[PDB]
RNA sequence: UUGGCACCUCGAUGUCGGCUCAUCGCAUCCUGGGGCUGUAGUCGGUCCCAAGGGUUGGGCUGUUCGCCCAUUAAAGCGGUACGCGAGCUGGGUUCAGAACGUCGUGAGACAGUUCGGUCCCUAUCCGUCGCGGGCGCAGGAAAUUUGAGAGGAGCUGUCCUUAGUACGAGAGGACCGGGAUGGACGCACCGCUGGUGUACCAGUUGUUCUGCCAAGGGCAUCGCUGGGUAGCUAUGUGCGGACGGGAUAAGUGCUGAAAGCAUCUAAGCAUGAAGCCCCCCUCAAGAUGAGAUUUCCCAUUCCGCAAGGAAGUAAGAUCCCUGAAAGAUGAUCAGGUUGAUAGGUCUGAGGUGGAAGUGUGGCGACACAUGGAGCUGACAGAUACUAAUCGAUCGAGGACUUAACC
């Protein structure tokens, strides 16, 4: 229940390949321009689907 | 199916019940999205009861909702508000009494919050 | 040899000139259509395709549209391929229906089992559990992995995994009834798979 | 769905009242035997010293259960207890009468003797 | 699709039947076969249970015969049943009378209603 | 096996038995096929080929083993650290306590006994079971597929007939061949039976709360009790292991010489098993040997002498979103505004069982009618009411040589 050997740098990195972050699904705010998540609200425009809250 | 929300039956009922009352009062609230998804059904359901307006429905909805104020200067409660105001609002609509606009996540949870409305 | 393919709906009971119940499975096979007619000269074996759907054009694609437009029909969703049948009988654009069969023909049917998910050794492989008392800290577990000498674990040792979703056949079933007006088959018993799922029926491989 | 170490009651004028099961006379390992089936048994409660006696090994036939039986027509039948009848190295009984109702599955198996002895068959 | 099921099973459904309730005494003239000599048999008892939909509807009748409790379940729409006939309805507060399984001896009695 | 020797291990290789999990050998327990018989038949004995599959549940004992009861076609012998303790138990052996017998002056001791006595570890690598991503497969894509090759399955009784025939003096009682029905095992499924069913229904107790009655809510294991849809389920249902082919084992032989005969053998021919390869089922082109078929897209722009590179795209796919028949997550599948993907709404099914209010009768508890009522989570049918918006990203331009058509 313990490592029989110490893990090398190479395998450490090979494991940490997939350990990463994809970017968001991004879109502009057509109202005031800046970027935004898809299907979500522009925090700065305060707008969504051509409608302000 | 239906969700559990990391709670027991009793305390999720209490959650949803409080939230229904809070939404009836404020006509808009910010929560998590999943909680909103689970509200949407029961909330439109109580609105059906309001559209009925019968006393049987009054007593059902009273069994569900909580005894809070919804409008000072009127001594009004959530239940009276529900039936009178909201049924007078939605005589004509057949379901879909809500909107769920997704917001981004939260700082502490990373939890996707979202607002919910009465449309 | 013969065959058809449709979609499962559900199950019910049916009598047979008696009080004798029949647990029945219900299938709708809207008239399937031929799409391609393979040969040993080009395809290396004799066989045909069959389509079962009427999709939307918003869902289909150009190559599908051409591949069916050889025939005078619409894009299809469930397309599969029969083997070892009479070839001269069939043609392209040719529809096949339930009145092939009758109310006593035996059948081998085929489908896709339900998805049970990542389940354990017992439910997946029918193993026995350990005792739930007498001091045991062992139950619902798969067992030993093997002996010591080979310093390893043999293949085929059975373990948890995604139970379900397998292509399954069931042999020697019996057709009970047909409703060609509704494009329906009523088969004695039960089949693999969930409702709304594809089911390929075949003359039984006796 | 009786099995070994089931305690049944007898339905004849043989002298036994309660009985216990040892085995189902089926195959290698048969777990259960609903009705029309045969078993090996011992007497546990009996009358005064009539024919059959305490702690005596016999074999017997099942005539009713509450793990009811099924029929090809979907007509099922279950009773409120689990009872049996004793035989003589053969499909014939030894008790001269029968107490209680019986099922029709004892004609599939050829216990028509018992069927005739019965008051009622269902 | 259950619409479709009903559409295809309406033929085997029946219309000769009365309405009966869980808890009412009832005879049934079921058919039997012994040696190619068809006969009938009268099972007269009380309805413990009724369930199911359409053709799969099923119901259970309980009786006592020679001191022994008996239950006999039938699907509703058999041709095998020649007939059923109520003798008395019953004032009962339930749908499934599994307590009568346990009880007997003039406590397993049902107050008639004269519907 | 009892052992002998002390070669690894005392900076630790956990030791009996049992549970789960199996696996291998065959000197085969059953099933299959045969020879011989002091084989009449039925049953048997012995030997040969065969390891495909199967090879019980209990009592006593810690036990292995063994005896016993009842079954079974049979209740096989062994190996795998007397398989398997980072998988379980820990009853026994084998710590410390105490006791009996016995020995000892005594402290104490006994393969003598008895009672009681802490079983740790988040799995790094390989391995195994499942699941994804990346790249490749001389252009890019959507589908269907071949099958090398792999795995699975592979058991068996009883009854009827043949026929009470053959055999037998009789008792008794067949081979073969037909047919039916079961056991165990496995696969699938929930229409039945039943179970479960914690956002369904009803009843009911105590307390408390909604100002009070009525009606209801909270807590009390879901408060308890009686039912219970979907789904998941077995004990329930359906189905299977059948038909058969090819080559063989032991065996049987035909023809036939060497060896004027005989000879199953050297030449040459044929039979012949639950076994081998197939037939049955499943996976399968990473089968780098990367396959085949059908259909779609076109062969653009910039540099760069060319080599080659990037930079917008087509077909198409994805991000993202609604969701489940799917699911740990990815994935898969159905859908994404000319659409029913989910929710909601309305119809229903099914379940519960006759709501609240009102009235009547009753002192009252309560009953009757209104009224198969009211309520209802996932079930299916409609319905564009709500949310699946607007976007964005990736994705081809198709090397050379040779042969044939041209």
């Amino acid at each position: 229940a313990v490592p029989f050997r110490r893990t090398s740098k190479m395998k450490k990195r090979l494991r940490r390949t997939h350990f990463k972050l994809n970017v968001p699904g991004m879109t502009e705010c057509p109202s005031c321009g800046e970027m935004k998540l898809s299907h979500r609200v522009c925090k700065a425009c305060g707008s969504y689907n051509g409608k302000d809250i | 199916s239906y969700r559990k929300l990391g709670r027991t039956s009793a305390q999720r009922k209490a959650m949803l019940r409080d939230l229904t009352t809070d939404l009836i009062i404020n006509e808009r609230i910010e929560t998590t999205e999943t909680r909103a998804k689970e509200l949407r059904s029961v909330v439109e359901k109580m609105i059906t009861l309001g559209k009925r307006g019968d006393l049987h429905a009054r007593r059902q909805a009273a069994a569900y909702i909580r005894n809070e104020v919804a409008n000072e200067e009127n001594n009004q409660d959530a239940l009276q508000k529900l039936f009178s105001d909201i049924a007078t609002r939605y005589e004509e609509r057949q379901g879909g009494y809500t909107r769920i606009m997704k917001l981004g996540p939260r700082r502490g949870d990373g939890a996707p919050m979202a607002i919910i409305e009465l449309v | 040899t013969k065959g058809i393919l449709g979609r499962k709906i559900g199950m019910t009971q049916v009598f047979a000139e008696n009080g004798d119940l029949i647990p029945v499975t219900v299938i709708e096979a809207a008239p399937n259509v031929v799409l391609q007619k393979k040969t040993a000269e080009n395809d290396g074996y004799e066989a045909i395709q069959l389509g079962f759907d009427d999709k939307r054009e918003k869902l289909s694609n150009k190559p599908e549209k051409g591949h069916v437009a050889k025939a005078e029909t619409a894009p299809k969703r469930f397309v599969k391929e029969l083997r070892g049948v009479e070839m001269d009988a069939y043609e392209v654009g040719q529809e096949v229906k339930v009145e092939i069969f009758s109310a006593g023909e035996i059948v081998d049917v085929t489908g896709v089992s339900k998805g049970k998910g990542f389940q354990g050794a017992i439910k997946r492989h029918g193993q026995s559990r350990g005792p739930m008392s007498h001091g045991s800290r062992y139950h619902r577990r798969p067992g030993s992995m093997g002996p010591v000498d080979p310093n390893r674990v043999f293949k085929g040792k059975l373990l948890p995994g995604r139970m379900g979703g397998e292509q399954i056949t069931v042999q020697n079933l019996e057709i009970v009834k047909v409703d060609a007006e509704r494009n329906l088959l009523l088969i004695k018993g039960n089949v693999p798979g969930a409702k709304k799922s594809l089911i390929t029926v075949k003359s039984a491989v006796k | 769905m009786i099995q070994q170490e089931t305690r049944l009651k007898v339905a004849d004028n043989s002298g036994a009242r309660e009985v216990l099961t040892i085995k189902v006379l089926g195959g290698s390992g048969r777990k259960t035997a609903n009705i029309g089936d045969v078993i090996v048994c011992t007497v546990k409660q009996a009358t005064p010293g009539g024919v059959v006696k305490k702690g005596e090994v016999v074999k017997a036939v099942i005539v009713r259960t509450k793990s009811g039986a099924r029929r090809s027509d979907g007509s099922y039948i279950s009773f409120d207890e689990n009872a049996c009848v004793i035989i003589r190295d053969d499909k014939s009984p030894r008790g001269t009468r029968i107490f209680g109702p019986v099922a029709r599955e004892l004609r599939e198996n050829n216990f028509m003797k018992i069927v005739s002895l019965a008051p009622e068959v269902i | 699709m259950q619409k479709l099921i009903e559409d295809i099973t309406k033929e085997q459904l029946r219309t000769d039947l009365p309405a009966f309730r869980p808890g009412d005494t009832l005879r049934v003239h079921v058919k039997v076969v012994e040696g190619n000599r068809e006969r009938i048999q009268i099972f007269e008892g009380v309805v413990i249970k009724r369930r199911g939909g359409g053709i799969s509807e099923t119901f259970t009748v309980r009786k006592i015969s020679y001191g022994v409790g008996v239950e006999r379940t039938f699907p509703v729409h058999t041709p095998k049943i020649a007939k059923i006939e109520v003798v008395r309805y019953g004032k009962v507060r339930r749908a499934k009378l599994y307590y009568l399984r346990e009880l007997r001896g003039k406590a397993a009695r049902i107050k008639e209603i004269r519907r």
